[PDB]
């Protein structure tokens, strides 16, 4: 998910040229029997248009 | 080709420049100053003698 830093959603209020968000997102690993969460280090976030810019 | 790659940032502009507030309050001084001189100057001479009042109906 994505949205602003304060509750609402990026529906609500479309986004301007400078403002607050927040990004998160969830793993899980299976190990042949139960689905169980994964750690790792390292990952990453990009926001690109057609060249990386964050 | 597969290992880590380097975290970069964005670099913003810098705002415009504003002048300092202890000049607009002398300013603003002086604009009251003059519109004043403008009533006054009126009321002294002949222009604001009020003499035909339109009183009646
Ligand atoms: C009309 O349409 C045109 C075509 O669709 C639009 O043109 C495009 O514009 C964009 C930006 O306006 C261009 O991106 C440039 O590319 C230049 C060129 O570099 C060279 O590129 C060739 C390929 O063309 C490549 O083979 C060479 O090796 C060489 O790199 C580049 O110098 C610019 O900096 C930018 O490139 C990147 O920008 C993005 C973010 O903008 C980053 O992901 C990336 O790292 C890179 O550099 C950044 O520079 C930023 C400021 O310049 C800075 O904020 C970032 O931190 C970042 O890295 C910096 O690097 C400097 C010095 O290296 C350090 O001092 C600093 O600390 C930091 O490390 C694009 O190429 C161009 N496309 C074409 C086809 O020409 C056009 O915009 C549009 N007109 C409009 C919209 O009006």
């Amino acid at each position: 998910v994505h949205s602003h830093a304060d509750g609402t959603s990026y529906d609500e209020e479309p986004y301007k040229i400078k403002d607050k968000v927040i990004y998160s997102v969830g793993f899980s690993e299976w190990n042949g029997e139960e689905w169980l969460p994964h750690i790792a280090d390292d990952i990453q976030f990009e926001l690109r248009q057609v060249d990386p810019y964050y | 080709k597969f290992g880590i790659k380097p975290e970069i940032h964005h670099i913003f502009h810098a705002e415009p420049k504003r002048v300092a507030k202890p000049i607009a309050v002398i300013f603003v001084l002086i604009i009251f100053i003059t519109i004043l001189s403008l009533i006054v100057t009126w009321l002294n001479s002949c222009a604001a003698a009020f003499n035909n009042i339109p009183t009646g109906v």
